[PDB]
């Protein structure tokens, strides 16, 4: 009863390879492409919101989630598989930085930590890796603005930008021809709306689409007033508005 | 009642009645001398028709409550509304058990449609027992007396209501600790029914 | 290795077949269902078959009743339905509980989709071949529909239907609502909601149903509820009314 | 085939059958004969004890698990002895905690759904021998026997492990002599001596090889061998 | 492919766990037996299959109680249903002992099915070889369910478990038709042992034995007892005529 | 459904009663409830052409073509039952004519099954179909 299975789920191909993790990254591939830009001025993710019916209400589900006020992130993949890890990521971000640190980590150690997941997901027993990789948006102080993709593999790197899912190739392609250090993110924004479009079949549109930044400190958002020092988030999710407002951009 | 969790005091005592059972206490709740909270509302629903007088810790009941009504509900979630008496059970253990860490003496009274109103005490002694009607709190002291006397089963709903206020009252009266307001809370087949009564009111009685 | 199907392991394709197979239990029962939010209210309605005497009819349903707020149909297997209600049983209270105030729709969803996306990715735990779609009239949200599936993959509805000819209504809604433009039926009236709904039941199914045909249930303000064969008959009556 | 289906107590046939039960089942008839009957009175074991060599000592089949209580075996002694002391205990906790004997009936009880245990739980096996149980009790003498497949019952008489049938059919056939043989052992016993010389095909019953046991009213569970089945042999 | 068969909680890829299947398999594999919803209460009777002399009759006694008001009875490993019966007997005065009553029959039902759910949701946990009659008089009125390995059972005013159900499924269902009214248990008590002469005539061939168990919130008095005696005579007699 | 012939037979006379002095719901309350949508004796189509004849011959054929309109709506035995009624009617329409043509002009879109298709009794609702293009015609 229980789990009586306690092995790893993948094992070193005669290759050494771990089929699963390979077999993940299909899946992974599979998944509606998602981009991500690391601006100048900030950071920018995004990709199409997929809709399996208009009955569904699309904006109920959030491919991208803000983990810490300056930091959210895109998946590829199940978004089941997206589920669960952001309350993790967010979770631990407060227990294993903030609760200690009184603080947002710097993205880097909140990606760190989430990358050390699936590889338990990977290694552990009983368990199957995540369906999803993670492009992730981030902003701390000494760090500044921050692009991380991270796999099933937990595999994780920088980014000047970059995107994954489905069409990422030639997106990124298209990104690489697009990308300079210099972007700002409106253009990145503008690039993400071409690059992403491209990527796009279905309808494009800012309720089609999803987008969010890493922008300044938000303290429209701050919710209270009269902290000088907290000057709110710097993650922001575009709105389908900002979007088919700079869908007219295009 | 630890040290530092406030000292609700009064008096609460709930009775049957002809049409149910109707709920009451004071709304004092006091630190040593200090009222912390006068206005305080010491009758609490665990249950649509089924609801609790709470004494001792608020803490306790106060959690206490939470407890059984988390419990209630998810029974009634699934098995529907527990008898008035079912749900005292559920405290019965919390107290027979956690009662040396408890201080909760509880009257638990709800109106059930077939039984009407149904009056369960459970002082701290985490013992349990069903009353025509039932007084605890502070004052409850001082009119023992005078509700054992002035009570009389099915008395009709204001009946219930006056002889209970001045039952009150006079705990409030007599009582440092009790006072406040009156909040009654009428059980019935009609339904649940809360009261207030302002010590301008049932201090005169 | 071929096991991938047998267990849940990321397939050659990173695909999961008991999964796909917990899809196949889900219709498994054959039980067509909608989820309509009305304007107010949000209304579900479901087949309730009969097949033999000797049942005590009445024990049959799907669409369980959640919380005071929140109830929830059913799609799939009786044992593998009357678990997840339990499931869910618990973090109503529990949210509540914890949280002072009833869980919202979706949260019990999100909180339930978590669940199977668990034994996903948990081999010895099987994920459950029910679908299931939660809906109340939230405090904030009012009128909500909430369609879980076994893969812990959920999303809000502006309504839905669910069974094996979920399609056909979802076209009827979806004509309708394309028609209708508008993300819920616009009745104050949940009856109209439920008259318009077993209508469009009665519609894409083709499909006229008795009162004992149906799974009949209401989410409204504060409390989901379902209703007696006789609210069913008086839509029934209601509906035969229109036409 | 079987290997799918026999391998795994927790696995059905495709007939939803077990057969590692009819596998432990089968180890059933592999161990020696063994008898039991009861009167009302009396309730009687009558054992086949097999040795490895003359060199060798005679495997005893029958254990006391209890004055009122004890039982005997066929097929692996190792999980009866368990059984065996965890019942002992039973009889024990019972007059432990309620100075009540266990009944005979409510031991049968107990061992069942503790075999069905061993049953639907993966991992593990059935227990490798089925019992014949006299006891005697408030409610009499009684003669249990058991099957690792957990199931349980009372008979007037009976025997396992080899060709039991043979007394069997004798002992059913036998049925209402020994069961109204009442207050004489001897002729419960002499019956099963009888019995299990039916069953007996080999060879004779012995001083070594007959074991014998009976609980009674008044007739603790007691066990008879050697010079004890001498005057019966 | 296959082996979905071979693990209990594997979905096969029609979704479906064979085992299970299976289990049924041992479940009506089990030894014909009923139980009735009547008026007050509910009526439970079973063949109790007779293999030889040495049978002490009216001794194994497969209608097992839960609480006092909650009989039971099962088709399949006897050993699978009284392992679930002290499952039950558990939960009752568990319920009971955290809600002070004793539990209502729908309430004790949740608990078993989810239980044996359990049996289904590992490959391992081997379901349970039985379905279970069983129900009883509870804080409203009688209940009566059949329980399936798979978690399924549902309310039946009348049910039968075994080979055979089928010569029962039509006698209950007869008076089902018959008595849409309603029936004494006593009759029901009647009816069954007919119908379980019935039921025993699929499985005809031996000696048989017959164990018959009901609660009657009449009788019983909210109550489960068992069929006993002259009545239980009765409807014996009552049967051995109507089979004739 | 001995009641279904009992109870129009009791509702025989009750028409009769207020027939020969409505009754129309003696007949009709007897199968409108029995028959309804859900059969209970269900009864003979002629206990609810019982009914539309009793209606019929008594009630204005304008009356009875609304009466019916309703019938129709419920259930009747059939989607068969009243039509055959309906159909005899337009005969008595024609039985009646001019405003009962245009009776049966209201008839006709009452429901199809006069002129045209809910039924499939076309053998019928054809002819009223002419039958009115033959008035039409005129």
């Amino acid at each position: 009863m229980t789990d009586r299975y306690s092995f790893s789920l993948t094992t070193f191909s005669p290759s050494g390879k771990l089929g699963q993790i390979d077999y993940a990254l299909t899946a992974v591939k599979q998944g509606v492409t998602s981009l991500g830009i690391k601006a100048t001025n900030g950071v920018v993710i995004a990709t199409e919101k997929k809709s399996s019916s208009p009955l569904a209400m699309s904006e109920t589900l959030s491919k991208v989630s803000l983990l810490t006020p300056d930091i959210g992130a895109v998946y590829s993949g199940m978004g089941p598989d997206y589920r669960v890890l952001v309350d993790k990521s967010r979770k631990v971000a407060h227990t294993s930085y903030k609760r200690i640190y009184g603080e947002y980590p710097p993205t880097k150690l909140l990606v760190s930590e989430v990358a050390k997941i699936m590889q338990e997901a990977t290694q552990s027993g009983g368990v199957r890796p995540f369906g999803v990789s993670l492009l992730i948006a981030g902003h701390d102080e000494f760090n500044g603005f921050s692009l991380y993709q991270v796999d099933p593999s937990g595999s994780y790197f920088p980014w000047k930008a970059t995107a994954i899912g489905k069409g990422s190739v030639a997106a990124k392609t298209f990104l690489e021809k697009r990308w300079n250090d210099e972007l700002e993110l409106e253009d990145a924004i503008h690039i993400a709306l071409l690059t992403l479009k491209e990527s796009v079949e279905g309808e494009f549109n800012g309720d089609t689409i999803e987008l969010a930044i890493i922008g300044d400190e938000n303290p429209d958002l701050l919710g209270y007033t009269g902290i000088p020092t907290d000057k709110g988030p710097r993650f922001r999710k575009l709105t389908s508005q900002e979007i088919n407002d700079r869908l007219e951009a295009l | 009642l630890k040290k530092g969790e406030v000292s609700l005091g009064t008096s609460i005592m709930a009775v049957t009645f002809k049409d149910g059972v109707i709920l009451g206490a004071d709304s004092r709740t006091t630190t040593g001398a200090y009222i912390a909270n006068r206005v305080t509302d010491k009758l609490t629903r665990v249950h649509d028709k089924i609801w609790c007088c709470r004494s001792g810790s608020a803490a306790d009941t106060q959690a206490i409550a939470d407890i059984v009504q988390y419990h209630l509900e998810l029974y009634t979630s699934q098995y529907g509304t527990p008898s008035t008496e079912t749900a005292a059970s559920v405290f019965k253990e919390l107290c027979y058990e956690n009662k040396d860490n408890l201080t909760a003496g509880i009257i638990v009274a709800g109106y059930d449609d077939k039984n009407k109103g149904e009056v369960y005490t459970i002082p701290l002694g985490g013992s349990v027992h069903k009353l025509p009607y039932a007084i605890a709190g502070s004052g409850s002291t001082f009119i023992y007396g005078y509700c054992d006397k002035n009570f009389r089963e099915n008395m009709s709903k204001e009946e219930t209501v006056d002889f209970i206020k001045h039952s009150l009252s006079q705990a409030i009266k007599w009582d440092g600790s009790s006072g406040g307001v009156i909040r009654m809370v009428v059980l019935t087949a009609a339904g649940v029914e809360r009261l207030i009564f302002y010590p301008d009111e049932y201090e005169q009685l | 290795a071929g096991y991938d199907r047998h267990i849940t392991i990321f397939s050659p394709e990173g695909r999961l077949y008991q999964v796909e197979y917990a899809f196949k239990a889900t219709n498994q029962t054959n039980i067509n269902s909608l989820a309509v939010r009305g304007k107010d209210c949000t209304v579900v309605i479901s087949q309730k078959k009969v097949p033999d005497k000797l049942l005590d009819p009445t024990t049959v349903s799907y669409i369980f009743c959640i919380s005071r707020t929140i109830g929830m149909v059913v799609n799939g297997p009786i044992p593998d339905a009357r678990n997840a209600a339990l499931r869910a049983k618990a973090e109503a209270a529990e949210f509540r509980y914890k949280y002072g105030y009833d869980m919202p729709c979706d949260v019990l969803a999100k909180r339930m989709a978590n669940l199977s996306q668990i034994y996903t990715q948990r081999a010895y735990m099987r994920p459950l071949g029910v679908i299931l779609t939660f809906v109340s009239v939230d405090e904030e949200l009012g009128p909500s529909i909430y369609k879980t599936d076994p893969a812990g993959y959920y999303v809000g509805y502006k309504a839905t239907a669910t069974g094996p000819k979920q399609q056909e209504i979802t076209t009827n809604l979806e004509n309708h609502f394309k028609k209708s433009k508008i993300d819920h039926i616009n009745e104050e009236s949940w009856e109209k909601v439920v008259e318009f709904a077993i209508t469009h039941m009665i519609d894409a199914l083709g499909t006229e149903f008795s009162k004992n045909d149906l799974e009949v249930g209401v989410a409204t303000k504060d409390k989901f509820f379902t209703l007696s064969a006789e609210n069913i008959e008086e839509r029934l009556v209601a509906i035969a009314e229109q036409d | 085939f079987r290997n799918n289906y026999d391998g795994d107590t927790v696995t059905f046939s495709p007939t939803g059958r077990l057969f590692q039960v009819e596998y432990a089942l089968e180890a059933i008839k592999q161990g020696s004969v063994t008898v039991g009957l009861r009167s009302n009175t009396h309730a009687v074991l009558v054992a086949l004890k097999r040795n490895a060599d003359e060199l060798s000592s005679y495997q005893k089949k029958i254990i006391k698990c209890d004055e009122h209580m004890g039982l005997s075996l066929a097929g692996l002694a190792p999980d009866a002895r368990v059984l065996s002391n965890y019942l002992r205990q039973q009889c024990n906790y019972s007059s432990l905690v309620f100075n009540r004997k266990l009944a005979v009936e409510r031991a049968g009880h107990l061992l069942c759904d503790k075999a069905q245990k061993n049953t639907q739980s993966y991992g593990g096996r059935p227990y490798g021998v089925g019992l014949l149980i006299i006891g005697y009790d408030k409610s009499g003498a009684h003669l249990l026997e058991f099957q690792p497949s957990g199931n349980v019952t009372e008979l007037y008489g009976t025997a396992i492990g080899a060709r039991s049938q043979g007394a069997k059919t004798y002992l059913e056939r036998t049925l209402d002599t020994f069961i109204k043989i009442d207050g004489n052992p001897d002729e419960l016993i002499k019956a099963g001596v009888e019995a299990i010389s039916q069953s007996l095909r080999d060879e004779s019953l012995t001083v070594d090889n007959l074991s014998i046991a009976i609980v009674g009213k008044d007739t603790p569970f007691t066990i008879y061998d050697g010079e004890a089945v001498a005057k019966y042999i | 492919g296959t082996g979905y068969d071979l693990s209990n909680s594997v979905f096969s890829p029609d979704g479906r766990n064979f085992q299970v299947e299976y289990a049924v398999k041992a479940v009506e594999n089990g030894t014909t037996s009923i139980g009735i919803k009547c008026n007050d209460g509910v009526v439970f009777a079973v063949e109790k299959l007779i293999t030889s002399k040495l049978l002490v009759p009216q001794k194994n006694v497969k209608i097992q109680v839960v609480d006092r008001h909650i009989g039971c009875v099962y088709s399949g490993l006897i050993p699978d249903g009284r392992h679930l019966v002290n499952r039950g007997r558990e939960e009752a005065a568990s319920f009971k002992k955290l809600y002070k009553t004793p539990i209502p029959i729908p309430a004790f039902a949740d608990r078993l099915g989810q239980y044996v759910q359990a049996h289904t949701l590992y490959n391992s946990v081997r379901p349970f070889g039985v379905s279970t009659i069983f129900g009883g008089v509870d804080k409203n009125g009688a209940h009566l369910y059949m329980l399936e390995p798979s978690g399924s059972y549902w309310g039946y005013k009348g049910a039968a478990t075994g080979k055979g159900r089928q010569s029962a499924k039509a006698e209950l269902e007869k008076l089902v038709d018959h008595h849409p009214e309603g029936l004494s248990a006593r009759e029901a008590v009647k009816q069954a042992a007919k119908i379980i002469y019935l039921a025993h005539e699929d499985n005809k061939e031996k000696d048989f034995e017959l164990e018959i168990s009901w609660c009657s919130l009449s009788e019983t008095n909210g109550l489960h007892k068992f069929v006993k005696g002259d009545l239980l005579q009765e409807a014996i007699d009552f049967a051995q005529k109507e089979i004739n | 459904a001995d009641k279904d012939y009992s109870q129009i037979l009791k509702e025989e006379f009750p028409k009769i009663d207020s027939l020969a002095q409505n009754s129309a719901l003696d007949q009709l309350l007897v199968l409108e409830k029995k028959t309804r949508q859900a059969s209970d004796l269900a009864s003979s189509k002629e206990v609810l052409a019982k009914i539309v004849d009793l209606l019929a011959s008594r009630n204005k054929w304008d009356d009875l073509n609304e009466q019916l309109t309703l019938l129709s709506k419920k259930h009747g035995q059939l989607k068969l039952s009243i039509q055959y009624m309906i159909q005899k009617v337009m005969e008595y329409l024609k039985s009646s004519k001019s405003l009962d043509l245009n009776t049966r002009i209201s008839v006709i879109e009452t429901i199809r099954v006069v002129t045209e298709n809910k039924i499939f009794v076309e053998v019928e609702r054809a002819r009223v179909t002419k039958d009115l293009v033959e008035i039409k015609k005129e």
